[PDB]
RNA sequence: UGAAAUUUUAGUACCUGUGAAGAUGCAGGUUACCCGCGACAGGACGGAAAGACCCCAUGGAGCUUUACUGUAGUUUGAUAU
RNA sequence: GGUGUAGUGGUAGGAGAGCGUUCUAAGGGCGUUGAAGGUCGAUCGUGAGGACGGCUGGAGCGCUUAGAAGUGAGAAUGCCG
RNA sequence: UAUCCGGGAGUCAGACUGCGAGUGAUAAGAUCCGUAGUCGAAAGGGAAACAGCCCAGACCACCAGCUAAGGUCCCAAAAUA
RNA sequence: GUAGCGGCGAGCGAAACGGGAAGAGCCCAAACCAACAAGCUUGUUGGGGUUGUAGGACUCCGAUAUGGUAGUCUGUUAGUAUAGUUGAAGGAUUUGGAAAAUUCCGCUAAAGAGGGUGAAAGCCCCGUAGACGAAAUGCUGACAACACCUAGGAGGAUCCUGAGUACGGCGGAACACGAGAAAUUCCGUCGGAAUCCGCGGGGACCAUCCCGCAAGGCUAAAUACUCCCUAGUGACCGAUAGUGAACCAGUACCGUGAGGGAAAGGUGAAAAGCACCCCGGAAGGGGAGUGAAAUAGAUCCUGAAACCGUGUGCCUACAACAAGUCAAAGCUCGUUAAUGAGUGAUGGCGUGCCUUUUGUAGAAUGAACCGGCGAGUUACGAUUGCAUGCGAGGUUAAGUCGAAGAGACGGAGCCGCAGCGAAAGCGAGUCUGAAUAGGGCGAAUGAGUAUGUAGUCGUAGACCCGAAACCAUGUGAUCUA
């Protein structure tokens, strides 16, 4: 491109709108805003869910359930992602992560039957859903709990 | 693609091929265009301020009581609406800078070097000696080669006589083969580079 | 970036006051009282133009009654032998053989008052 | 800054799946007598957050 | 010798009527040559003061008490010296 | 680009597209043979607005594309003169 | 045209007119609803003047024509039909 | 913005792991030994020792080295700060008062950054690139010297290892944690341990296990800030702006005092600042001069509008006027040459602008006029549209190198690709349920992500102006009691 001659792409930039700059524009006087009330005045304007003082929805429903502190959630792969390897590769983890495919493993990988799976594999991983594992070892491979 | 290769005395070498991965692709214009005004925006220094009314010096008291006086009520000789008052809003110290991703800055930078090269406008040279640096030397070399445009004489790390002798020619900007920027390449109606330089190039890219 | 006030708002006031030239004193002096009469006149303006027409048509029809009536014919009565005679002559072209061509406003008199009797 | 979550009603509700929300039901508390076995049973069943009121406190969720 | 309040521009009539319901300015009619000077104060809902009366604001302040919640002081006990 | 049909009052307000101001970059220009600015003119565009001449003035300023905003005043018993 | 999904609102003081009711005194330019219109946010013609009534919805130009409500002796266009 | 805290409201809000910047570790008390003085211990000095895979004393051995420093107004040396030296290359022609401008030829460049010079200069000047320079006084870095730290192994019989301390009750406070199930830390009051088979912690508490060793001290760097000094930068201001202050500004002025707090820049290239003459008492003018220009004459560049005045082309003394608009004779004039311009007898129509209202010509509000200034902004987040890159992937943050740039590295981390459940947990399912039933939420039925931009929102004063008030320092009894 040359410096004289530049030309942004169609639609990625757009005129900024400003307010209060005489009638014709449709944002003159009122800006916008409309006439009187608290909406239109500098810093007007409730706080988020407030409901004019009827008992907000928060306030109504009641709190519930907990957070288990040892709360153990897994990385979550399935038979389609396997099969973008090769038959008789070692799954690992490891190999996962280099791949990109696992980029952080929470607690383990799991392994679960989402998909069909092809190629004869050893796959080992934290844990396997039973439709996972049955698909793996029907596939001709195996499954190690690492 | 190839590109004809020149002596630094100006008689022309055997032509040069260049990676098309760098000097082939289909230049991206939208690309470019946001990698010179992203770059243009970072060279600002946005060192801009101004005094708001809690800033401007003074102005603690009420001018005058509330009621009574038939004046207009106000708070403070320093209001906006006062001569000498603060400024509402208006300039404040901040950076203009911000990133791409990296694979669209590898894209104009690439691009903005293949349109170079399809235009025919980058001369690449065998070398660029001079035993001591003389700014009639290279620009003879320029005159040599047939360069009256502005130009972009990129040159391989270390080569302080070259680059000395080219700097103080108004239409020469001299940028080292591992430090070139799109902008650089841009403002540059033609890019001379050496083999070398060339060589870096396809390196870093 | 600072933007100080320039000369747009000299030339802008300054259009207005040209608009203005003419007027009654502060009316066309001073730049608010002259934009204040701008906005009217732009006001008469658009409704005279309207106007213009309905006054020149009621003006042509009078002086086309008063040839009729020289003629020995209301204006009504006229317009109405007129068009029943396919005469599509205008008040304007009406209204101007009456005071100009008398001779050429009695003969389409004339044919009115034929068609009338028919 | 950060925009804050508002802690009551990420106590009170969840994010399902397609991206609604999951509430509890109110009158599930207490005077069970006043409600027949009916009501109760079906308040005993969890709901999703109406359109407006979603409308209204999404960006209180946002980060939930 | 030389201010001031006020001041949207004013070539600034009367009656009846109309109108945000009390018109110099609108309608109909009537009256009236142009410019002043000295006087009067009926009108310009005249000037002056974002009405103090009245109501409102989830306003302020001072005051009161067997309003609420506190607390300085006073007093009683335990404990240490 | 042409034809046809239909449509084009508008406050709050939503959408769209533009005018103009200062500055940055690049390109291309203009200026003691007179820039900006001021004033006058019967000029041009659908609008914001744009030129062109005369006079004044005496040194900087347009235009094209893109960019950034202390970017547009007639009202605030606004502030200053 | 309707739905549905999403971005952005403003509105929560209404007025009168006709019709159907309440309250009132079968008063109010009263009040409160239902219903349609208009004003609000609508210029133009008529009703003397006259937001809400009658006719009728202004993108512009014309010194062209035909009509609506309402009118045709003069003010004042049109029948002393 | 998670775990949490919270009238479980408004809101407040971590830490550890991970990635980086920077890195450095050391001394006592005690036991024990020697000396000394008192009055066998008990105090001064010295030695000795410094810890958790327990260390030390003490007893045996063997070593009298090896390394180091966060020391020194100790010197030597180098650099550097505080003055400076040098530093290339142009003349003509045209216009002009004047050349840097125009035109023709040149020349320099490790210097084409910048400023000045009678207008705009690479080559006129100051400079810049580059080279060089310090008597004196600082500062830094080295080198030396001095100074000061620096021992290995084996045994435990005994001894030491921080007391009104830790800890507890009560009352407060800090920990994101508001007494709460409440750890941990700290203050006041009271009570009050153990001591290596010992003691503390692992969020009440106990047990087991693991980790550590309080009640003694010191310790550079990474970090925060800039009154000042030097050199620079700006899509920062350009005289109502920018500091309140471009100028004799915290001045004038105001106040008893604390305190409040202005206005005010521009002749010309050069004063060449108008010799002399005339009117006038002067002021001020008219000539005459200086100057390119004096309508640049010091109230001095430009010189707008309000406002005031002189001259006059047209009109006006029977007229009821929101001042105009439409129609228009007459008169005057001749343009951006346009079916022109000024004025205007007379005729038609016609109650300003704004705000706020159901409704305003309104006898409701605001504006005396003119000029200037004067109101939705930025930062960080959220979300949607549009755009681009990549795409079941997308992407880096801090940080390092770099011109205050781009860029490169940096994959920690974040979003997405799996959901369901309060949770254990299961998983294209899951929850409820006795249920292979039904139903809820999901999948079948796939697009995300980084960035730009725009709309809106949240936290911030959040579009601008405006209270009566509240709180915390101060100044006031020169009036008055
Ligand atoms: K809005
Ligand atoms: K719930
Ligand atoms: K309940
Ligand atoms: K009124
Ligand atoms: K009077
Ligand atoms: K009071
Ligand atoms: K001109
Ligand atoms: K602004
Ligand atoms: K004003
Ligand atoms: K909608
Ligand atoms: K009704
Ligand atoms: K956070
Ligand atoms: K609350
Ligand atoms: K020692
Ligand atoms: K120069
Ligand atoms: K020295
Ligand atoms: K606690
Ligand atoms: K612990
Ligand atoms: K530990
Ligand atoms: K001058
Ligand atoms: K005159
Ligand atoms: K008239
Ligand atoms: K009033
Ligand atoms: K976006
Ligand atoms: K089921
Ligand atoms: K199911
Ligand atoms: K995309
Ligand atoms: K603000
Ligand atoms: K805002
Ligand atoms: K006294
Ligand atoms: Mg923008
Ligand atoms: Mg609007
Ligand atoms: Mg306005
Ligand atoms: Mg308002
Ligand atoms: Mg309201
Ligand atoms: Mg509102
Ligand atoms: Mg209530
Ligand atoms: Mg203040
Ligand atoms: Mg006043
Ligand atoms: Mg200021
Ligand atoms: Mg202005
Ligand atoms: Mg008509
Ligand atoms: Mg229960
Ligand atoms: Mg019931
Ligand atoms: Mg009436
Ligand atoms: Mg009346
Ligand atoms: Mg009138
Ligand atoms: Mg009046
Ligand atoms: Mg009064
Ligand atoms: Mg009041
Ligand atoms: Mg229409
Ligand atoms: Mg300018
Ligand atoms: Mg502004
Ligand atoms: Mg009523
Ligand atoms: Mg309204
Ligand atoms: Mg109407
Ligand atoms: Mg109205
Ligand atoms: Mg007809
Ligand atoms: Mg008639
Ligand atoms: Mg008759
Ligand atoms: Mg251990
Ligand atoms: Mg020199
Ligand atoms: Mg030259
Ligand atoms: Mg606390
Ligand atoms: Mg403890
Ligand atoms: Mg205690
Ligand atoms: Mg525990
Ligand atoms: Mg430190
Ligand atoms: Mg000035
Ligand atoms: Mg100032
Ligand atoms: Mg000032
Ligand atoms: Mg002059
Ligand atoms: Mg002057
Ligand atoms: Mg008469
Ligand atoms: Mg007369
Ligand atoms: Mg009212
Ligand atoms: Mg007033
Ligand atoms: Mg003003
Ligand atoms: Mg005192
Ligand atoms: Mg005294």
């Amino acid at each position: 491109m040359k410096l004289h001659e530049l030309k942004p792409a169609e639609g990625s930039r757009q005129v900024r709108n400003r307010v209060g700059r005489g009638t014709s524009s449709g944002n003159g006087k009122t800006a916008g805003r409309g006439q009187k009330g608290q909406k239109a005045r500098s810093g007007g304007g409730v706080r988020l869910g407030f409901e004019g003082g009827q008992t907000p929805l928060f306030r109504r429903l009641p709190k519930r359930g907990f957070t288990n502190i040892n709360r153990k959630d897994y990385a979550v792969v399935n038979l389609d992602t396997l099969n973008r390897f090769e038959d008789g590769t070692e799954v690992t983890p490891v190999v996962l992560k280099e791949a990109g495919i696992v980029k952080n493993e929470k607690a383990g990988i799991k392994v679960l039957a989402d998909g069909e799976l092809t190629k004869k594999l050893t796959v080992k991983a934290a844990k396997f859903s039973k439709s996972a594992q049955e698909a793996i070892e029907a596939a001709g491979g195996s499954i190690e709990v690492i | 693609p190839n590109v004809a290769l020149f002596k630094q005395d100006g008689t022309q070498n055997g032509e040069i091929t260049l990676n098309e991965e760098i000097f082939g692709i289909e230049p991206n214009e939208s690309v470019v265009y946001d990698a010179i005004i992203m770059q243009r925006a970072s060279l600002r220094q946005g060192t801009h301020a101004v005094k708001n009314r809690s800033a401007v010096r003074g102005g603690g008291r009420k001018p005058w009581r509330q009621k009574g006086t038939g004046r207009a009520r106000q708070g403070s000789i320093r209001s906006p609406q006062w001569r000498g008052g603060g400024v509402v809003f208006g300039p404040t110290p901040r950076s203009y800078s911000y990133k791409f991703p990296k694979k669209v800055r590898r894209l104009a930078m690439k691009s903005v070097l293949s349109d170079k090269v399809a235009e025919n406008n980058l001369v690449a040279v065998e070398g660029l000696s001079f035993d001591a640096p003389k700014t009639k030397e290279f620009k003879q070399v320029l005159a040599n080669l047939s360069i009256d445009t502005k130009v972009l004489v990129v040159l391989e790390n270390g080569n302080d006589f070259a680059a000395l002798s080219a700097r103080n020619l108004p239409n020469v900007s001299v940028v080292t083969s591992d430090n070139v920027s799109v902008l650089d390449v841009v403002s540059a109606n033609k890019v001379l580079a050496t083999q070398t330089a060339l060589t870096q190039i396809e390196e870093v890219l | 970036a600072r933007v100080k006030g320039g000369t747009v708002t000299r030339k802008r006031r300054k259009k207005v006051l040209k608009l203005a030239k003419g007027y009654y004193g502060s009316k066309h002096t001073l730049f608010k009282s002259a934009k204040e009469q701008v906005m009217n006149s732009y006001y008469y303006a658009f409704r005279d133009r309207r106007q213009k027409k309905r006054d020149f048509r009621k003006l042509w029809i009078a002086r086309i009654n008063a040839a009729a009536r020289m003629n020995g014919l209301s204006y009504s009565k006229l317009m109405h032998g007129l068009k029943l005679a396919e005469i599509d002559i205008n008040r304007k072209m009406l209204a101007d053989l009456a005071v100009n061509d008398a001779a050429a406003f009695t003969a389409l008199a004339e044919q009115a008052k034929d068609a009338l009797s028919k | 800054p950060k925009q804050k979550t508002h802690r009551g009603l990420a106590k009170r509700v969840k994010r399902t799946g397609g991206g609604g929300l999951k509430r509890g039901r109110a009158f599930t508390s207490h005077r069970f007598h006043g409600k027949t076995k009916k009501q109760r049973r079906q308040l005993r069943k969890a709901s999703m957050v109406a359109k407006g009121d979603y409308k209204r406190i999404r960006q209180q969720l946002a980060r939930m």
